């Protein structure tokens, strides 16, 4: 299978600050990477797909980029509602896999 | 050699004379055709598709390798000697092909030294240099499809969609491959397999295959349509899924004393109806012998008839006499169709059944008439320099035969029916008449 | 609108099987695939397996010997099954729809059903 | 006109009656087919591929232009007059086609005024307006392929890979083009070339070609399958590599006094074996004449038989008498195959050989039996309203012929063998018997 | 049963013995083929193309649905009863197929419960689960093309260019679809439609269709080439543009008492010319009966002949006597072609016409000669262990027939001409001789 | 070089038709499409309709019942027609060439002709 | 048809300043968006096509980006010659349409 | 691993030919192309020519009349030849592998061989 | 053939500074542009291909962009090891060509 490493494990940032999450793949997954925002008690929300495109309904403060093995998610103005566990997923080969996730306070 | 004047009088107008040519003395080149595509740069998006493909393909190629092994395992250097006992049963074509197969193996063994280059090939066409002096080409099935539609589509379509497209491309390939390399290929030994069939292993792209091999251009296109360019499967590799094919490139040679004469059928008048003579349209003449030919298997061009073998066949004595002037023996079928040739042009001379086709003379303003004692009218310089048939106005030349062509007349032969059902009926009704005659003579013999 | 709703057992003993049914609406199962993902108490999200639009399936390596997925195109349902459970299979199991022609991005998720072992 | 009651008794059950229709009086439109793709927007990734393509293609088209020039250079305004001397040899079809070619040139000359628009065309299909009243369409080979798979792939695949894909697309195109526009096209003048063949110049996409030309919809699909829609090559441009084709759209007309009757073959009992009568399955009747037809070249539908020419052929007097009731002259072949039709349904009446097929009556619970003096049994309303053959239960109507159909009986004709080898054998063995009779009578004449 | 020793003496060398096998007792599966692609994710770039497509396609499918309705509307549960009166006219094949169609409807009604899943399908291949126990597959035409070449090309090519590519893909699809599901399909009821034809509805990709259905592998490939695997159109949906096809998968069974013997034709000497015997190459023997077969419609493999029906045909008494040793009745055709088999190998024994082919003995250095009283020479262990024909050296075994094979000789039958024109000529010339004999005997009867 | 030049009437009465001819050079009409756009006195640019490289046409919805486009491939001309004018059709009418195979981006424009109604 | 909204209606900026114009589509038009600079008395000039590529001859101070429904045009150094009415056009489905336009002083 | 190693003559006279052989390993010549580039003493990198995966070749215009490239698929070698040398042909000659299906980016280079004329 | 111009001919920058190299093509070469780092005594190293993607093993401080005729290479933190001659190459049409190169101290 294809493993993924996501870091930092935990983040602390204030409202209005720029927040970034880094994720790297053990293999080449081209542009096949998705980002999710997961709050406890709720199902995960899709934020970004194909390493850059926002899911419909996702605020434009979210953006991202990446290719092959190095990818990132950025928030250009952190909101109180952005607290939660962020997940990095590749959807290139099979199986699809998720990283450990980043907990943002 | 044919009595063209008497023949034109019964609806058989001299047509185009063509040379008789047959393929011989071929040059050979070996080409490698890999039936399995290289998917190394989309290896994460193949699933189990290639595994299923290899299994299915092995089931197609294994019976071919086996058929070739029967001859290969039983052929040895003497000068090539075959184990006739071990072969058991074979035709002459298989036997001579078995030797060609054996001799060809000696170069296949050189090609196989590049097995790793053949497997590594990722382009649809690769030129491999064995020793500079020796060059072999490798053609890969579906490689162009993959290089343009699956590999560059990695972030255009999903990985699973890419896998499905590969599976379908492979399945479609096999669907067509099976019409040539499937169960129908009971004999992969005989070197009679047309190159347009072999090329199905490369998508049916025989033009690429042939250009790749260079060939000779004296009459290349005639060789292809006549199926003179053929190949033989020399080697099958069931681990790498490729075959080695020897492609034969014969030279069409002219037969110094042979030609084929085309006759042009024209409906003619007899009694009060239209008739058409049933005589071979293409007559083969070799030296002083008039014979038939299965020209339906040959290519016909403006100057020659190109055959991939000798198709000459026997002719009866009655038909030969018909052709040399004994027209009382030329069979005729009734014309009932409204659509029959009613005229023909030959060397500027117009022959027409002016009873069934309206004939008028352009230069005189008078109609051209035909009596019931005439079959076709010959119209030329002497009667009407420019004649009109229907809505076509034709400027004519001169007839070089008898000036009394339209006055002398001709003998007419017996009626026939060419329909398959009519043939069975005619044979049967003749047997009833024959048995009656047999009984009548037996009664006479008993009385006497 | 689009919905996915998981329904299944709560407490299931070790060595027993698990069967969770995902009832869906708003889309056809002949047009979209359905993926199963779980969330163990102190772990990240784990992709379990998929049944594709085409009805074929794939599984991750860890559960390949235990995990099976099936479908019903008459009742609009997708079925997640584990042949034999362990106590570390305690997790919230989710049904998610993929994006069009097998593309990733789980825009649509169900509610999640908690399985205790 | 056919004696259907006596015919059904010998295994020839009246089937479907269909109208006889033939294509006539066509409308014409000219279309331009460009065989060379426009690669202007990938001009850096063609290499020498287009140069090799143009040369190879010229070698295909030049012989066509030449064949057309022979007629064009020898046809002049009078009212069209042809130089019969210069043409030398031609068939009636070529001659009338030569005029059509000449007349067609007059519009080709208008189309050619758009030569630069034809060359500039970069879409697979372009509608060009000559004068608003006059419209000509241009179809371009492989243009869609290039516009979707090579041009938009500029930074998807390498430039050399793009070149290789172009070369293969062009080579595959020619590989198929050659089956129609290659050496086999010895006569591009005759307007008998089916549109499905011409369309190979546009990838075989004849549906696009025809929709492009609008056409008439009265019976369009029947015209296509019967090969009534054809074209003629009018002009060949060897510098621009395009041709102008005139497409003929005939109207199928009904022949007021002609129909084709299908008979349904049913195996019947005679002596202690199964027999099948060898009589034409499709019989053509025109006015009061019963004749044959080469229906194998026609389209058969539920209401009519659609032919692209008149295929009527002669019938023997013995077969005509067979068909009108003299069944003692109807030939029969032995049935040895386990798979033969053993029954047929006609107008609700069931005809079955209840010796070889198990017949039971659904309404009575009794079996239906047949004696050795009977051929087929006629089963209807009067004997068994619902009859069972094998596992099929059929509700029947009433027979409108003789109520004594199953009692009267019928005369049976002689045995035949229809196999090609058997035909040669039968003719030969009859000649041995014939020569014996000839010797016997000659001896009697010498004695007397 | 055949007198192989006398037959080899006249150029008919015993060849390969094969088993006679015929398809029977099929298993059935239903598959859904959707002829209209799903363009939902490019809905802004279709224009009016899909509207024109639906109309054109309806004009292809409607006549099929109608033909099926004729049987469906007239078939009811009794145990299936058909309204023979309403059907009016039908063949046995149609009648039994009409029942199969009716019974098949009962499952088509289950498949149709997934109509919305069939319409929603956007993959080329979708497996739909009806009740887990029941599974139906849906195949969609051009879906793979669209998913890989139009949908992912949204910002690669313009929207209008995408529309044009869709229109051409649809038109090309119909161009090929029409050869199978067009006007030629006068009878969609009979279950005799080969699966390779049905698959045209899915691009001709029959390999995908069949793999999708699983099938049985005992002799799958032989079943396909022999056209034993066929389908029937059960249901046509003109609102959704899909059809339900029942695919039949028969098992080839061996006939315990039947085999086909191949003879290998060899030119032989007679008088001062080459002759070839005209005897069936493939002879069917069942129990004690020698008969013919239309093997041209069967698949020939190394061990068996695979037929999709019984093709056995009658043989004349004269040919049967020829085959059992009365060689004075075996017909022969003159060989005039330079290319004829002049030798054959059978069970290690070499038979050759050493007058026309140069024969030399490898072990003695001496030539092998043939007298004018001999037809072929039999060469084996006793005369020459290793013999050479032309450039091929063959190691031979032993002949198990008469040791005097080359000394005893054989009777030779009469000359024949097999050419179609020659057949008509021979029948006619025999009638002239027959009428002369008839007149001569009638004169004798009047005198006596 | 590439040029497009519009020529037509100035003042045209209401209920009369409008006919504007675009004469072009530097390119073939068999290679490129031609689009018509107008600029009303106080409005933005309005796309009216197109005649494609293939000779086929499309129109916006507002003018679909009044607007027609035609071509002449012998004289290198494109024709814009409105069957019946309103006073709000006063605008500058422009002829523009599209980019290659039906791509947008009007790199080349004509001069513009002012029509008063 | 497909509508487009372009804003602000009117802009005021000095020479050398960064100027941006925002445009959104009522539907998904992928990368099919063009930008024009239109001066009065002249025909419109193409600046940007396919939401990012400059037309040949257009100064490199112009750039842009966007996808699906949200697009923008940017000038990295406003010149005196950049005055005029800017237009947003989509060229995805048919008909092609323009927004109201932005007047930049 | 992947390697390319050039071997050839050092000092070669004007009007003599040059023959440099590139021995390769780690990849097949049937899968990848090989390009030749040189570095003259005071100039930039100059691309000379290529032998493609398919075995066909291309050359720049300056050396088209003098430069030839060949291959040996049995010994894993690529051959660079110049028919007649000039003193300005003094340069370090390099053998480089291209990227997959004829894509640029010379990720892999040999060592370079210095030729003096 | 297709010519390329690369500039400045020579650069001087300190460690940690941002360094850029500009290259323009005489014709349209789409995204077909590669960048190399060449030290004397060694073979050239590939840095960037298809005008933006890093070669495997190349430090992420390197990046680039460009299209058609205008391209550039950027170093976001110059290191001592980045000294050398940089080369611009197009690989679109045939022949492939290199520019004069930039010498960075
Ligand atoms: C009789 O027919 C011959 C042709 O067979 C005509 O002769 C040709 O006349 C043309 C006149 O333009 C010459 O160019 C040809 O060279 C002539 N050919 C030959 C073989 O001589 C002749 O003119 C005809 N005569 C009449 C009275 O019609």
């Amino acid at each position: 299978d294809i493993q993924m490493t996501q870091s930092p494990a935990s983040l602390s940032a204030s409202v209005g600050e720029t927040v970034t999450i880094t994720c790297r793949a053990s293999e080449n997954i081209y542009s096949y990477l998705a980002w999710y925002q997961h709050k406890q008690g709720k199902s995960p929300q899709l934020l970004v797909y194909n390493a850059k495109s926002l899911a419909e309904g996702v605020p434009s403060r979210f953006s991202g980029s990446g290719s092959g093995t190095q990818f990132s998610l950025k928030i250009n103005s952190l909101q109180p509602e952005d607290f939660g566990s962020y997940y990095c997923q590749h959807h290139y080969g099979t199986p699809w896999t998720f990283g450990g996730g980043t907990k943002l306070e | 050699i044919l009595h063209y004047e008497k023949l034109s009088k019964i609806g058989l107008v001299k047509g185009v004379t063509r040379k008789y040519k047959i393929k011989s003395n071929p040059l050979t080149k070996d080409i490698v055709i890999k039936m399995i595509p290289n998917v190394s740069n989309m290896s994460q998006c193949t699933g189990s598709v290639m595994e299923n493909y290899k299994t299915r393909l092995n089931g197609i190629l294994t019976p071919i390798k086996g058929a070739l092994e029967i001859y290969k395992n039983n052929t040895h250097d003497l000068g090539v000697i075959m184990a006739g006992v071990a072969i058991g049963i074979a035709t002459a074509a298989q036997i001579t092909a078995g030797v060609a197969l054996y001799e060809a193996m000696k170069n296949a063994d050189n090609i196989n030294k590049l097995k790793s280059s053949i497997e590594s090939t990722n382009e649809a066409v690769v030129k491999l240099q064995e020793t500079a002096e020796k060059t072999v080409y490798v053609l890969t099935a579906l490689q162009d499809y993959i290089n343009t539609n699956l590999v560059p589509t990695i972030d255009k379509i999903s990985c699973k969609q890419t896998e499905l497209s590969l599976d379908l491309a492979l399945s479609k390939y096999l669907s067509d491959l099976l019409f040539v390399f499937g169960p129908n290929l009971q004999d992969p030994v005989s070197n009679s397999m047309t190159i347009q069939a072999i090329s199905q292993a490369f998508g049916g792209n025989y033009e690429t295959l042939l250009r790749t091999l260079g060939y000779a251009t004296e009459d290349f296109d005639d060789l292809l349509e006549s199926d003179s360019i053929t190949g033989q499967i020399i080697y099958v590799d069931l681990s790498s899924y490729y075959i080695i094919v020897r492609v034969y490139f014969p030279i069409l040679t002219e037969i110094q004393q042979a030609y084929i004469q085309e006759l042009l059928p024209v409906s003619f008048n007899n009694d009060d109806s239209e008739w058409i003579s049933i005589v071979p349209n293409f007559i083969l003449v070799r030296n002083t012998l008039i014979s038939n030919i299965e020209i339906g298997f040959c290519l016909i061009t403006k100057r020659s008839v190109i055959c991939n073998q000798d198709y000459a066949t026997p002719m009866t004595n009655n038909m030969r006499e018909c052709l040399t002037g004994s027209t009382e023996k030329c069979p005729r079928e009734l014309v009932v169709s409204s659509h029959v040739p009613r005229f023909a042009l030959s060397n500027g001379v117009l022959f027409a059944n002016c009873i069934s086709v309206t004939c008028q003379c352009q230069t005189t303003g008078r109609a051209i008439s035909q009596s019931g004692e005439q079959t076709l009218l010959m119209i030329d310089n002497t009667t009407c320099p420019t004649a009109v048939l229907g809505n076509v106005i034709i400027s004519l030349g001169k007839y070089l035969g008898s000036v009394n062509y339209n006055s002398e007349g001709i003998a007419i032969g017996p009626p026939v029916f060419t329909d398959k059902v009519d043939i069975s009926s005619q044979i049967s009704s003749m047997n009833q008449s024959l048995q009656q005659s047999k009984d009548y003579i037996k009664e006479a013999q008993r009385l006497l | 609108q689009v919905q996915l709703k998981e329904s299944g057992p709560g407490l299931v003993a070790p060595s027993q099987s698990l069967s969770i049914t995902c009832t869906v609406s708003g889309f056809s199962l002949a047009s979209y695939g359905v993926h199963w993902v779980r969330q163990p108490p102190g772990k990240g999200l784990e992709w379990l397996g998929v049944i594709w639009t085409g009805g074929s399936t794939n599984y991750n390596s860890a559960l390949m010997s235990r995990l099976s997925i099936n479908r019903d195109n008459s009742k609009s349902q997708v079925f997640l099954k584990l042949n034999s459970l362990q106590t570390d299979d305690t997790a919230i199991y989710y049904c998610a729809r993929d994006r069009g022609y097998g593309y990733g991005g789980f825009a649509y998720w169900g509610q999640g059903t908690l399985v205790t072992v």
